[PDB]
RNA sequence: UGGUUUCUCUUCAGAUCGCAUAAAUCUUUCGCCUUUUACUAAAGAUUUCCGUGGAGAGGAACAACUCUG
């Protein structure tokens, strides 16, 4: 996954469809490369490595559009996850006043998560298929099982909504379970995210009890879509949240005698030392390590320069883990320049993932998706 | 390139530089890791051949 | 991991291989050991799909 | 006299190509150049706060030092001019030097990281494709002459 | 097929011709500036000098030792 995006624009504004066909031209070179352009109109470019977004501004600059575009320090992709369960269930509204639609959030298991993710459960499979690994891996019961909903945007996100709280033959008016309102709505709704425009990762939708109308084409059929998705963001702020940062897996090579510069260089980056040993054969020690990709940035440069150029590192990616903080969390003031390695991280990307649209200065406005009643 | 030296009588080996010649692009001769793929059609023989 | 689930083939090819004499002076009874180290740990990460 | 170890000591903040963005981006290598002036006359303040470089909507969880700006130019400096990029990741061509010349021609070193197991398979009887194999002959010179 | 050297003179050099590297001139830039030359170094291209590379021409030393094939 491209977690790292930099920003691209050109430096004269009358240039602008000259940077336009150059993105266009340069996505169809680079495969990874997935130009896509944010809601406040800066072009963004999701990118892989150092290496990688370098090879795409030399092009992109020189070759593909002979025009200079300006571009900023990049920043990794954050994500949408519920840490702990849901504290009250939600209440939507449907604009012709008939269906209301509520649903708890609840976090999936480690190994439930890393399944998904990895396409092992197909939702092409059988009922009976889905219900086995259900039995084996999450050793839920088999009646929720039997009636699990879908999964999250373009069934590979790892968001399985629970459909089956409910009982079976509960309403049975327009679908009965997530089959045409609830499954467009965990689909687009779990895309655009209601913490900081990021993906929604392992969340649990438990459909706890739902309202229907009999006659679909008479009241609103469509109308429930945008109302799941106004429930489906309302459940991920009433479960305590938390923005997950993505992990780089750096595998550097290093001799003995240039060891603790690799264990020195990622402490100050925040890096936990996995597993140092002597490769066989080369007299060269490896050290696998792991290290968060919002602070290595200049890791492969940083590791080079202390040991004496005697040291070369590679960033592969890494599954995700939360951030410390919370984003919905009050009385964190975030400084302006050269902030603190103190837990109220998330506040302050939070507010530096806010260049975009949706999630804008003072998020707090969560209670106008989630009304009390 | 060792297989295209086996294969074309073009004889510009490692002399005193590298005769690295899939790496066709400008940005991959400077920098020396390459950042496209480049497909290679030869005839290369086997022990029959 | 990448080619093993495209249900594509493999063969490895211990490339490079003047470093283990030229530029390790290696004894050729301990080059076997360390080259069966390589087709052992190549063919373990095999048998993962 | 001498100082010739391998070729990554002086790759990354003293090859002679590395200099060339230290002019062009006028941004001095700390230790490398003696502080060459810009090539062009615009050198910064184009714009305070605009919307595109503003400082609040940056997450700084590490300063850009100039060996950054150096290594991958590019990605980090707004509007290059003649950039001559640098050569990446020297191989570890590290050798293990004669300490003494008492040792023989080719000699495991103790400055060498040793294969531990080396009896992963099980061939403690004689296989059955020795048997196999002994209705080959052979009786012909080795590849070389010994 | 048959010659190791050395010194003179006739071209093109687009190979780090130079594994290292000087000065002057021209067109633009900065700092001092008080008349000017001697000035500081960033960009580009024009000479001079320190030198060199293949290929025919003429002398000297064993060209005869017999070199490759």
């Amino acid at each position: 996954t491209s977690v790292i995006k930099i920003a691209v624009e050109p430096v004269n504004p009358s240039e602008l469809p000259k940077m336009l066909d150059g993105l266009r031209k340069v996505n169809k070179s680079y495969p990874s490369l997935t130009t896509k352009v944010e809601e406040s109109g800066e072009h963004v470019i999701l990118g892989t490595g150092e290496l990688y977004l370098d090879c795409v501004m030399h092009d992109l600059r020189k070759m593909y559009s002979e025009i200079d575009i300006k571009v900023a320090d990049p920043v990794v992709t954050f994500c949408e996850t519920v840490v702990e369960t849901s504290s009250l269930k939600c209440f939507a509204e449907t604009p012709n006043k008939k269906n209301k639609i509520t649903m708890i959030a609840e976090p999936l298991e480690k190994g439930l998560a890393e399944d998904i993710e990895n396409e092992v459960v197909q939702i092409t499979w059988n009922r009976k298929k889905l219900g086995e690994f259900f039995q084996t891996k999450y050793d839920w019961d088999l009646l929720a099982a039997r009636s699990i909903w879908a999964f999250g945007p373009d069934a590979t996100g790892p968001n399985i909504l629970v459909d089956d709280t409910l009982p079976s033959e509960v309403d049975k008016a327009l679908l009965g379970s997530v089959k045409d309102s609830i499954v467009q709505g965990f689909q687009w709704g779990t895309r655009e995210g209601p913490l900081c425009d990021e993906l929604i990762r392992n969340v649990k939708f438990k459909i706890l009890d739902a309202v229907v109308a009999q006659e679909p084409l008479h009241r609103g059929g469509g109308q429930i879509i945008p109302t799941a998705r106004r429930v489906v963001y309302s459940a991920f702020l009433m479960a305590t949240p938390r923005l997950m940062e993505p992990y780089y897996f750096v595998e550097v090579q290093a001799p003995a005698d240039c060891v603790s510069a690799v264990y020195t260089v990622l402490a100050r980056r925040r890096g936990h030392v996995t597993q140092d040993a002597p490769i066989p054969g080369s007299p060269l020690y490896t050290i696998k390590a792991f290290i968060p990709a919002i602070d290595s940035f200049g890791f492969e440069t940083d590791l080079r320069t202390h040991t004496q150029g005697q040291a070369f590192s590679l960033s592969v990616f890494h599954h995700w883990q939360i951030v410390p903080g919370d984003p919905l969390d009050k009385s964190i003031v975030i400084r302006p320049l050269e902030p603190q390695p103190a837990p109220h991280l998330a506040r302050e990307f939070m507010i530096k993932t806010r260049r975009r649209k949706g999630l804008s200065e003072d998020v707090s406005i969560s209670k106008f998706f989630d009304d009390p009643m | 390139d060792c297989l295209i030296e086996q294969t074309h009588p073009e004889i510009r080996k490692r002399y005193d530089q590298d005769l690295c010649y899939t790496d066709i692009l400008f940005t991959e001769q400077e920098r020396g890791v390459g950042i496209k793929s480049t497909p290679v059609t030869v005839v290369l023989p086997d022990t029959k051949g | 991991k990448h080619a093993v689930q495209e249900r594509l083939a493999v063969t490895v090819c211990i490339n490079k291989i003047d470093r283990l004499i030229l530029e390790l002076k290696l004894p050729p009874t301990d080059a076997y050991y360390k080259l069966r180290h390589i087709v052992d740990e190549v063919n373990g990460l095999i048998s993962m799909y | 006299l001498l100082t010739d170890l391998v070729d990554d000591n002086y790759f990354y903040l003293f090859d002679l190509k590395a200099f060339f963005t230290s002019k062009a981006l006028n941004m001095a290598i700390p230790g490398g150049p003696k502080f060459e002036p810009l090539v062009r006359d615009i050198n910064l303040q184009d714009e305070d706060w605009n919307e595109f470089n503003d400082i609040n909507k940056i997450i700084i969880r590490q300063p850009i030092r100039t060996e950054y700006k150096i290594a991958f130019p590019y990605l980090y400096n707004n509007l290059p001019h003649h950039v001559h990029l640098t050569w990446y990741h020297t191989p570890n061509v590290v050798f293990i030097k004669t300490e003494d010349p008492d040792l023989p021609a080719f000699y495991f070193d103790p400055l060498i990281n040793p294969i531990s197991h080396r009896h992963s398979v099980k061939s403690q009887e004689p296989l059955p494709d020795d048997d196999e194999e002994f209705e080959l002959p052979e009786f012909v010179e080795p590849f070389l002459k010994d």
